[PDB]
């Protein structure tokens, strides 16, 4: 799963392009702002406020 | 230098001059999309050994690739790709060229995020006619963009005074893009969404806008130029993989393309030609307290620190880069090891050192500051890399006054040779064979058969056998019967008959075969029979008929050839039939068969007719039955012998049967056994010496090849263990010719040093205390890639000169000369220093030149002395002290230069030699003995200007009479006694030769042999 | 003339100025190998010179010659671009040698060594030698002056039965001038000194003839306009190629 | 017929002992040749990596 080589294209299917899917078109994370520091200040850890 | 992988040294540079920049207009805009075929955005990447295309850069106008593949609906073959782009640019073209229309041309500057995003959004189908308007800009780029919300969020968007575009798509990948080792990498720019750029107007705001949302991965900078205005890059944490042992993420392939584009620019800096930016590097700005220390991220920091700075590689950057090499190159960087530059990434700013050559501090306005402190002990240049040279390049070593002890070397060889491997052999004996002949003459002397000398006992042991079979394989033919039958055939025809005055045999003989083989798809017969037929050998006359016999034939008939069978008389028969299949261990037998052969064979020929026998093994028996019986029966004979294969086997050549006469054996054919029998000895010793045919090798053999191989980071000079190792291996193997070959073997460069040990090389390992070293010089110098090949035991497939072939002639002599224990001194170096390793361990040596000597001077393990001072001036000899003088090849050269005769060169030499304290000599001179033959190609003489013009070389010398040069030793000295030593057909000297690993010649040896005739060396000694 | 009234390099040599200018002008010519078009017109006035001892010419057809220097370094397979023509004949100005073997540094079929320190070798009744020592040679002259000695005693010494040697000098300084005036000059039978101009430098080539014939010679008012005019040409180019653009 | 039928193996595979339907390999040798040589350096980067 780590290295998709390893699955032959050789003998053809599908669990090659499934491992090749689950690694182009699985989600990426973000960020979105809460908060207000200025009053309630922050209480969050391991990220930054 | 060294960081992890090894760069280059001292020669640091960059680039000088920086280019500005112009405003993207709408004039320029127009003709970007009618895109013509000198102009055109994209580009197309290909692969480097199918040289197809597989992926394409895309440029300026177009890069607004943000969404998905499967959106645009793209063709998979560039060829169709290309047309698809071109027919749908101008479809938007012409909606541009609608709303702005083209009578505004002149100074109409456009938004460029406004253009890439259009074209994404027309490519992409996804609402482009809002951004229509925004295309003219106004009071900057950024500000236009901010308070809008006309675009889609995935294209650009505000934050509130930052502008966030989704940068994407720098290249493209088409449909045959396998990954494969020799692909181009794409530095995860194939992806929808690799990084995140953040635009605004002062460094100041983007500051607080970090502080704020998190910088988790790390951001990226330009610091010198950048697009669209200042702004910072955040990459995300997506991964391209590309290199099957590593895995690097977005924010590090980011990092390592841009490191590589400027490691590549410093080396293509001429400080004449302009750029477009002073460096390409990133210098990650935030996020250094989250990515890991000695990680990858951290590792690249270093490496674009580095590329700033303006450091160059030591393996050079290929134009095109190839998805093998980058993934070396990350296994290289990935090692371990520790950071010998002084330079330090910070966050705070990207310092530039004191004596850096990049001038981009004062170019651009902040960001780069000239650090003061920290100074690097480097001066700038650029490098000087060059071509490749596939073959391996002969190498000759200098030496140093510095010594090791001499146990050192062999045990530090002893961890850097793979001296078990399997070397190919190659060939002992190369060409025709040689045709070693001999006459009866009337008037030489009487001799009885039971003094003529036979084979030793000595020759059916097992050794002997391994001699003669090893080279029986190492020798190199066509056909042994044809390259007998030849030589003997053509040699037949010669002799003159001594009855009447013409010959003994013409044209038209009706002749008889015995024992035909045809064994090796020779369709019918032995391989002469058809050509002497034709007369194609063009010294014989064509014959008028074969008949063959004996017990491998196949048009003739089979029979015994001992037991008289039923046939005819014939003027000629040829009998080649061997005796010695049933003839071993029991000698009897053999010898039996032969007197019996004979009797048949002589009966088959009787009127004026001859024949020719072979006598494989000669012994006392059959001298004895052929000298009571065959020899009065005929008129005359000879005996030849071709040499193509080491045995002892001759031919009996007998003319004018049943001619009653009376004849002897001679001192001719005595001399002729004896060096007969003595070229045996010599071959058959030498042949035990060497290895076998198919062996693998140890370092244990006397002879034999022997290679190391140590690796050469960069441009470092090297450790004293290695120059230890080269220098065992210059003590282990001495004046013999070093080939080596650079080349990067398992993702890493290494040399190999490949040479040819010699029992000559190990009585010369014998001479010293104490061994020299070399210096590095010579190997510290290069940068190239000598592509290595296979070793063979026998190097010189050509052969060896008929001028290196006499001079094993004169140094066997000398070698045989000089015994144990005895000063000498030589007269003259010659080519190599040879003489150090003839004259045995314990003799101490001196040495005369015109030139200053490259042996090694000091801790031998006896004296020596090397100097020169034009040895033909007066007043030297007496502070000297030796006991034989040697002139090897010297004497005539001398005479030369000065233009003297050669009669005064040696009356001058022998004049400075009164003075000496010497008593045995011998000293080469240039006179002819024999009538003068002048051959062709290699000594063309002039009886009138008395020169020897050498065509080869260029040179010529004036030659002497030997009754004008004897009057000079009884001039010289009342007591002298010369001797002229004659040169012997028993190839006694070959065993400097072919102990040394040389593959000799069939007919250099023989034009060796006539050229030793025109300079013999002469052997003087009073007393 | 004596030695030390001859003219030297100016200092403004090694300035950024006129590294720029020369790297212009190296940009911007066009040629086809650099080592042919020198090598060519080297050899080609090299022939014409004829002997004073005798009445006919120093050297003929036949002459078992050694390469110092070569490099084989872009795709000729392995040698320098002049030595099969010369070889040949091609060239129709010259006849043809007997032998060529090579020495340098990045040889391909000769041998590697290095020629300021002796080595193992034969005399030469011609050698050519073109190995430059300038690479080194950049803000500190007096290396780069005192390699060129070394290189000319070892150059001298295989050559000695009355041969003939071409070597290239790229920096001409006082001590080299000094030095060649000191030995090389008496041990000649006669001398010349030509440049072939196809690159905006300061080298020249220094050809001697009759080697170890001791007799008696010394410079020239000749050689001294020669110098001369050989470094002002230098500088006017080198002053016109500053106030041209760059490359791109 | 002078045409290529059987393959002989040696020392780094030669444990093939497993049924040859297991394998996948093709029935002509040029096709056999380079379906091996694709999947070998598959393999050799594996123990590169480690």
């Amino acid at each position: 799963f780590m290295n998709i080589q390893l699955i032959s294209p050789i003998d053809a299917p599908i669990l090659r392009q499934w491992a090749e899917i689950i690694h182009r078109y699985w989600p990426n994370p973000s960020q979105i702002r809460y908060g207000t520091p200025n009053v309630f200040g922050s209480a969050n850890l391991f990220t930054p406020p | 230098a060294n960081v992890w992988g090894v760069r280059l040294a001292d020669s640091l540079s960059s680039p000088t001059i920086e280019t500005r920049t112009r405003h993207y207009t709408l004039h320029d805009f127009y003709s970007d999309l009618d895109a013509s075929v000198g102009k055109e955005p994209w580009r197309p990447l290909r692969n480097q050994r199918t040289n197809e295309i597989v992926a394409v850069q895309l440029f300026r106008p177009l890069q607004g690739l943000v969404f998905d593949t499967q959106l645009y609906g793209f063709p998979g073959t560039f060829s169709q790709w290309e047309q698809f782009m071109k027919e749908k640019l101008r479809v938007l073209k012409y909606e541009v060229l609608r709303i702005y229309p083209i009578s505004t041309y002149n100074h109409d500057r456009v938004n460029v995020f406004v253009a890439n995003a259009l074209v994404g959004a027309f490519l992409s189908n996804q609402a482009f006619y809002d951004l229509l308007p925004l295309l003219i800009v106004n009071d900057t780029m950024i500000s236009d963009l901010l308070g809008t919300g006309a675009a889609l969020s995935q294209f650009f968007q505000s934050h509130g005074e930052v502008l966030e575009v989704a940068a994407g798509r720098k290249y493209l990948q088409m449909n045959n893009y396998s990954n494969d080792d020799d692909d181009p990498p794409l530095f995860a720019k194939d992806l929808s969404d690799y990084a995140k750029a953040f635009y605004s107007d002062t460094y100041e705001v983007l500051d607080r806008f970090f502080w704020t949302h998190d910088s988790s991965a790390g951001v990226l900078v330009h610091y010198d130029k950048p697009t669209n205005g200042n702004h910072y890059i955040l990459g995300t944490l997506t991964q391209m993989v590309s290199a099957p042992p590593h895995i690097i993420n977005a924010t590090d392939a980011l990092l390592l393309e841009s490191c590589l584009e400027q490691f590549a620019a410093n080396v293509r800096a001429r400080s004449a030609q302009p750029v477009t930016r002073l460096d390409q590097c990133y210098h990650l700005r935030w996020g250094a307290q989250y990515v890991g220390e000695d990680s990858l991220t951290y590792r690249l920091g270093v490496l674009s620190l580095l590329a700033t700075n303006g450091y160059q590689l030591a393996r050079p950057i290929p134009k095109q880069l190839t998805n093998r090499w980058l993934s070396s190159f990350v296994s290289q960087v990935v090692s371990d090891g520790i950071n010998e530059t002084p330079l330090w990434p910070q966050e705070r700013y990207v310092q530039i050192a004191y004596d850096s050559p990049s001038v981009v501090d004062g170019a651009t306005q902040y960001g780069y500051v000239r650090r003061n402190q920290l100074r690097l002990g480097m001066r700038i240049s650029a490098l000087q890399s060059l071509s490749d040279t596939p073959a391996p390049v002969q190498w000759l070593p200098q030496y140093t006054i510095d010594q090791v002890a001499v146990d050192e070397g062999d045990a530090m060889v002893s961890q850097l040779t793979q001296l078990p491997l399997r070397p190919d052999y190659g060939s002992i004996w190369i060409g025709e064979a040689l045709s070693y002949y001999v006459d009866y003459n009337r008037s030489h002397r009487v001799v009885l058969s039971s003094e003529l000398p036979q084979l030793p006992d000595t020759y059916f042991d097992g050794d002997e056998q391994y001699g003669r079979s090893l080279f029986s394989l190492a020798r190199k033919v066509g056909d042994r019967s044809l390259v007998k039958d030849t030589a003997v055939l053509k040699h037949a025809y010669q002799a003159i008959d001594p009855n009447t005055g013409k010959e003994y045999l013409r044209a038209g003989q009706s002749v008889a075969y015995f024992g035909a083989s045809a064994g090796h798809s020779g369709a019918d017969q032995p391989l002469v029979i058809e050509p002497w037929m034709q007369g194609k050998i063009s010294g014989v006359p064509p014959p008028s008929s074969v008949r063959q016999f004996g017990y491998d034939v196949a048009k003739g008939a089979i029979v015994d050839l001992a037991r008289p069978f039923p046939s005819g008389d014939y003027q000629f028969v040829y009998s080649d039939v061997d005796q010695v299949v049933d003839g071993h261990d029991d000698l009897s037998i053999s010898s039996g068969l032969v007197e019996s052969l004979l009797d048949s064979c002589v009966h088959a020929t009787a009127p004026g007719g001859s024949f020719v026998m072979k006598i494989n093994f000669p012994t006392r028996t059959v001298w004895h039955y052929i000298e009571q019986k065959i020899l009065p029966n005929v008129t005359s004979y000879m005996l030849i012998k071709p040499f193509v294969t080491n045995n002892v086997e001759v031919f009996f050549v007998a003319f004018g049967v049943h001619q009653q006469s009376a004849l002897t054996w001679t001192s001719g054919v005595y001399f002729f056994l004896v060096d007969h029998f003595y070229r045996y000895e010599t071959l058959s010793a030498i042949s035990r010496q060497l290895p076998s045919f198919g062996y693998v090798d140890d370092g244990s053999s006397v002879t034999g090849i022997e290679i190391i191989s140590i690796e050469n980071p960069g441009f470092s000079n090297m450790t004293q263990a290695a120059r230890v190792g080269i220098s065992g291996l210059c003590a282990n193997v001495g004046n013999a010719r070093k080939s080596i070959a650079i080349y990067e073997s398992h993702g890493a460069r290494v040399l190999t040093i490949t040479s040819r040990r010699s029992p000559a090389s190990a009585r010369r390992k014998a001479r010293l205390r104490y061994l020299p070293l070399i210096d590095p010089r010579s190997l510290e110098v290069q940068a190239r890639t000598i592509l290595p090949s296979n070793p063979v035991l026998f190097d010189n497939i050509n052969g060896a000169s008929p001028h290196v072939c006499l001079t094993m002639m004169y140094n066997f002599e000398v070698s045989s000369a000089v015994y144990d224990g005895d000063v000498v001194l030589d007269l003259g170096t010659g080519p190599e220093a040879k003489i150090l390793e003839l004259i045995p361990s314990t003799s101490p040596v001196t040495c005369v030149d015109i030139r200053p000597t490259a042996q090694p001077n000091g801790c031998w393990n006896v004296r020596t002395t090397f100097l020169e001072l034009d040895y033909l001036s007066d007043g030297w000899i007496t502070g000297v002290r030796g006991d034989i003088v040697t002139c090897m090849l010297s004497l005539g050269a001398a005479a030369a230069g000065k233009s003297m005769t050669f009669d005064a060169a040696f009356q001058q030499l022998v004049r400075v030699l009164t003075r000496s304290t010497a008593n045995v000599l011998l000293i080469q001179v240039n006179c002819p003995t024999d009538v003068i033959r002048t051959i062709k190609g290699y000594l063309e003489i002039d009886q009138t200007n008395k020169r020897y013009k050498f065509p080869k070389f260029g040179r010529d010398e004036p030659y002497s009479d030997m009754d004008s040069l004897e009057r000079i030793c009884r001039a010289a000295w009342p007591n002298c006694s010369i001797t002229w030593v004659p040169l012997s057909y028993d190839l006694r000297w070959t065993k400097l030769a072919l102990l040394e690993s040389t593959t000799l010649s069939s007919a250099s040896v023989r034009i060796a042999e006539l050229m030793y005739k025109y300079m013999p060396i002469m052997r003087i000694d009073i007393h």
